[PDB]
RNA sequence: GACCAGGCCCGGGCGACUGUUUACCAAAAACACAGGUCUCCGCAAAGUCGUAAGACCAUGUAUGGGGGCUGACGCCUGCCC
RNA sequence: AGGGCCUAAGAUCAGGCCGAAAGGCGUAGUCGAUGGACAACAGGUGAAUAUUCCUGUACUACCCCUUGUUGGUCCCGAGGGACGGAGGAGGCUAGGUUAGCCGAAAGAUGGUUAUCGGUUCAAGGACGCAAGGUGAAGGGGUAGAGAAAAUGCCUCGAGCCAAUGUUCGAGUACCAGGCGCUACGGCGCUGAAGUAACCGAUGCCAUACUCCCAGGAAAAGCUCGAACGACCUUCAACAAAAGGGUACCUGUACCCGAAACCGACACAGGUAGGUAGGUAGAGAAUACCUAGGGGCGCGAG
RNA sequence: GUGAAACUAAGUGGAGGUCCGAACCGACUGAUGUUGAAGAAUCAGCGGAUGAGUUGUGGUUAGGGGUGAAAUGCCACUCGA
C-alpha cells in the first residue's frame, strides 16, 4: 500500500550521496597530492 | 559576437617542416602549423576546416617559449592528411 | 642556524611582489605617479620593476 | 537558527588608521555573534522560553525564546528562570521575572534590568551578569533609577525595562589560575609603566628598580592618574544625575 | 654484550611555577604571569587616534571598560597630612 | 592547476560627510585563495612532453528527438551549504611477511636444493551490508496575517548510516623464464602459475562517537516556495528517456632536502607540502640494507 | 558507611601552560673556526616539544612615526630616531 515511496527516493538519494561522497574522496586526495594510483604502486620508499 | 580577440582573415603563419611534424603525419593523422598568439582553437578549426574544406576531430594549442603559438590539427579516419599534405609541398 | 639570517630576500610570489611595487599600484598615488614622471624623465628603459602579466609565461597563479 | 551570525569586525584593537589604539587586544579565540533583541518590541505577543546557553561574547547567559505566533528571538537569561518558562512584552503584563513593560506602569522598588536612557533605541543599562537595577522614586516626566554602580539617576519615565535580576550571578568565583587563561579570553599582557625607558612612558627610566618618582602617578598620556575627574564639565545629561557611585 | 640509552645526594640566595628577552658578546635575579589593592568612567562613557569628519573602545554597558602600583600561596602591612 | 563561479582578512568606493591643495572617513556594490563549488582512470609510445598524444574503458556540460505542463526568467522569502580542541574503542583497507602454485637453478670448497625469480591489475557501472554504530534517518497533510519555521494529530515488512566486500571493467592484457638478433642500443616471437594464511597503519569509515571549555568563517553552486514588482512569451520555458552530435583562455620543458631558488661563489648554510620497504627496536631515534641515487672537480708521495 | 550527607576500597576514565623523547622550534656549555667552508657557521653535547605551540599562503600598522610578555630591542647585514 505505497510501501516503497520511501524506497523510490531513498535508492536514487543514497547513489547520489554515494557518488558525491566517492567524489569529494577523490577532490581531497588530489590536493594533498597522493592521487595517480601509478604514482601510489610505484612509491613506497621511507 | 565569434573571436574572443578579433585578429584577421589570415591567422596560419606557416606548417614547421621538421622530423618530428612528420612522423605525426604518418602516425596521428595530424597537420602542425604555426598561428597568431592571439589565434583560438575554435578560430582555428573555423579556418582550416573551411580553408580545405576538410573535417577536424580536435586541436590541440602551445605556446613555445619566444611567443608564437603552434598548433596540432587532428583529422578524422576519413580524410586523409599524408595525400593532403603532400599537396601543399610538405612531402 | 637553523633560522637563516641577513638575507633581506626570499623567494616570494610575483602577485604579491606586483601588488606592492607594480604599474597599477604606482600609477593610482598621485605622489607615485610623479615617481614614473621622473623615470620617463631620466629616461630608464624599464620603468617600475616587479610589474606581472596576468597571462601566462610569467604567470603566478 | 538565524541568530548566530559569523559577521565580526576582525583585529579589533584597530582604528581606520591601523593602529593599536585600544591596547592589549589580540590572540583570543574565534568567537561568533548572537543578536540579542534588547528593545524587546514585539509586543502583545506571548512568548515560551526553551534553552538557555552560553554566549561567548558576554558574563550573562542568553535565552532562546519561541513566540506563539511561531518566531524565535535570543534575549538576556533573568535570574531564577528556567527552561520551559514563559514571557511577554507589552504595557499591561504582569511583573513575574523576565516579563518587559515601560517603567511607567510598574512598581515601586522593583529588581530590573535592560533599562533604556531614550525611548526607541534599545536597552543599555544593567546588560551583565548579577546586573540589577531598583526603582527609587518618580516625577512628572521621570523615573528615578538607581544603577549598579550605586548611582541614582532621572531617566524618561516611557522608557523600557525588563523585570528581575539578571542570571549567572557567581562568575566572580572563577580563579582563572594561570596566564594562558586570560591569554585564550582575547586578553594579552599589561607592562607596567616604571620599568620602560624614558622616551615610552613618563615613569621610564631610573637606574635600579624605578620609585614612581614624579610627583604624581601618570598615564602614559601625561594626565594624573590616581585621581582627578574626567567627566567633562558641562555635559548635556548633567542635570539629570542626583547621586554618585559608591 | 654494538649503536642507542638518566649520574646521584645534602645545604643556602633570588624568583612561585610553564612562559618572554638584547637577530650578531648579556637568557637572568630582568619582563610577563594568576592573585591583590587604588583611581577614573552612567553611555552622546572615560581613554586613545585624528585639522575635521569620524574610527577604535564595543556591535560592549559597572560581576563591564581605561589607567597607577604590587606580583602564586600563608601570616601580615605600623607612625606622620 | 588556475581564470570564464563564490566569497574572508584586506583592498578600492558611486551617490554622502569632512578637509589650503594632495586628499581623509564611509554605505551600496566591485575586486581579493591560502578556503567553498565543480567532470578520467589504467595500460601504451618516445632524443626531449604526457591523468595532455596512442588503445581500451569512463564521466561533466550543452543542441537533436518521445512524452509532456502551460507559462518561463529574474528579482525575491526560506531550508541547506556550515565548520572547535582533545581523547578513546571498533570495522576495514594500503602495505608487509609466511605458505602454496609455477618456472629456473651448479654459483669448482665438508655437507647440501634447504637455493633464485614470478605470483600484478585503476577510474567507473550494477548490486547487498555483520555481535561496526545507533533504535528519530526519510516522509504525508492540516489550522493561525503563514507557501518554509513554530502548537497540537496520526503512520511507518521498527530500521537506518556508511568504508570495505560480489561482479563487469578484465575469455584482455600484465607476466617470470625461454627461442633469434648484430653492434655499443633495445626488440621481434613465445609465454607457466596468477591463490591462501597471518600482521597491519599516522590511511578510510568519521563534516561519526565520548568528553571538555577558551564555544569553534563567509558567500555562491544546490533544494523548496505563495506571494508582489518587473522583463521574455507560443518556430517557447521547466521535467524525464535511451541513442546520437558537440567540447573556450592561460600553465605544462628543466632544477626544485638545490652546481639552476635564497645566501656576491659550481659557498659545510636556509627553503612550504606529498609518498614512506626489510631485519633488529616501543619508535618517522638508532645500526645495517632494498628500490633509487651517489664516491663530495687538484692529485702523488 | 550513614535519618541522608560526609567518608573510604576496588574498577572505569584520559585531564594536564604533566613527564621522557624524534620531526619541528630554539640557543645553555665547550671545542673548532678568526685574509673562515660560513659578514654567527661546524661538531659534541643542551631547553621546549598539546601549547602564552610551530609554520605556509594573502594581508595590516611607517619614521616629530610604527611595533614592543620592555632590551631603547625590531622596523630589508642601517636604529637614543
Amino acid at each position: 500500500q505505497l510501501k516503497l515511496e520511501q524506497k523510490i527516493k531513498m535508492k536514487m538519494a543514497k547513489k547520489i550521496r554515494l557518488r558525491r561522497t566517492g567524489l569529494c574522496a577523490k577532490e581531497s586526495l588530489r590536493k594533498r597530492g597522493a592521487w595517480p594510483p601509478s604514482k601510489m604502486k610505484k612509491l613506497k620508499n621511507v | 559576437y565569434p573571436r574572443r580577440i578579433l585578429d584577421v582573415y589570415q591567422i596560419l603563419q606557416s606548417p614547421i617542416i621538421t622530423e618530428a611534424a612528420i612522423k605525426n603525419i604518418a602516425d596521428e593523422n595530424s597537420l602542425l602549423f604555426t598561428v597568431d598568439v592571439r589565434a583560438d582553437k575554435k578560430m582555428i578549426r573555423e579556418a582550416i576546416s573551411n580553408f580545405f574544406g576538410v573535417k577536424v576531430r580536435k586541436v590541440n594549442t602551445l605556446i613555445r617559449p619566444d611567443g608564437t603559438k603552434k598548433a596540432y590539427i587532428m583529422l578524422n579516419k576519413e580524410y586523409n592528411a599524408s595525400e593532403l599534405a603532400k599537396k601543399i609541398g610538405i612531402f | 642556524g637553523k633560522a637563516a639570517l641577513c638575507l633581506t630576500k626570499r623567494s616570494r610570489s610575483r602577485k604579491s611582489l606586483a601588488r606592492t611595487h607594480g604599474f597599477r599600484l604606482r600609477m593610482s598615488t598621485t605622489s607615485g605617479r610623479a615617481l614614473l614622471k621622473r623615470r620617463r624623465a631620466k629616461g630608464r628603459k624599464i620603468l617600475c620593476t616587479k610589474t606581472n602579466p596576468s597571462s601566462g609565461k610569467r604567470a603566478s597563479p | 537558527n538565524n541568530l548566530i551570525s559569523g559577521q565580526r569586525r576582525c583585529g579589533k584593537g584597530r582604528n581606520a588608521r591601523g593602529i593599536i589604539t585600544a591596547r592589549h587586544r589580540g590572540g583570543g579565540h574565534k568567537r561568533l555573534y548572537r543578536k540579542i533583541d534588547f528593545r524587546r518590541n514585539e509586543k502583545d505577543i506571548y512568548g515560551k522560553i526553551v534553552t538557555i546557553e552560553y554566549d561567548p561574547n558576554r558574563n550573562a547567559y542568553i535565552c532562546l525564546i519561541h513566540y506563539g505566533d511561531g518566531e524565535k528571538r535570543y534575549i538576556l537569561h533573568p535570574r531564577g528562570a528556567i527552561i520551559g518558562d514563559t514571557i511577554v512584552s507589552g504595557t499591561e503584563v504582569p511583573i513575574k521575572m523576565g516579563n518587559a513593560l515601560p517603567l511607567t506602569d510598574m512598581p515601586l522598588g522593583t529588581a530590573i534590568h535592560n533599562i533604556e536612557i531614550t525611548l526607541g533605541r534599545g536597552g543599555q543599562l544593567a546588560r551583565a551578569a548579577g546586573a540589577v537595577a531598583k526603582l527609587i522614586a518618580k516625577e512628572g516626566k521621570s523615573a528615578t533609577l538607581k544603577l549598579p554602580s550605586g548611582e541614582v539617576r532621572l531617566i524618561s519615565k516611557n522608557c523600557s525595562a525588563t523585570v528581575g535580576q539578571v542570571g549567572n550571578v557567581g562568575v566572580n568565583q572563577k580563579r582563572l589560575g594561570r596566564a594562558g587563561s586570560k591569554r585564550w579570553l582575547g586578553k594579552r599582557p599589561v607592562v607596567r609603566g616604571v620599568v620602560m625607558n624614558p622616551v615610552d612612558h613618563p615613569h621610564g627610566g631610573g637606574e635600579g628598580r624605578a620609585p614612581i618618582g614624579r610627583k604624581s602617578p601618570t598615564t602614559p598620556w601625561g594626565y594624573p592618574a590616581l585621581g582627578r575627574r574626567s567627566r567633562k564639565r558641562n555635559k548635556y545629561s548633567d542635570n539629570f544625575i542626583i547621586r554618585r557611585r559608591s
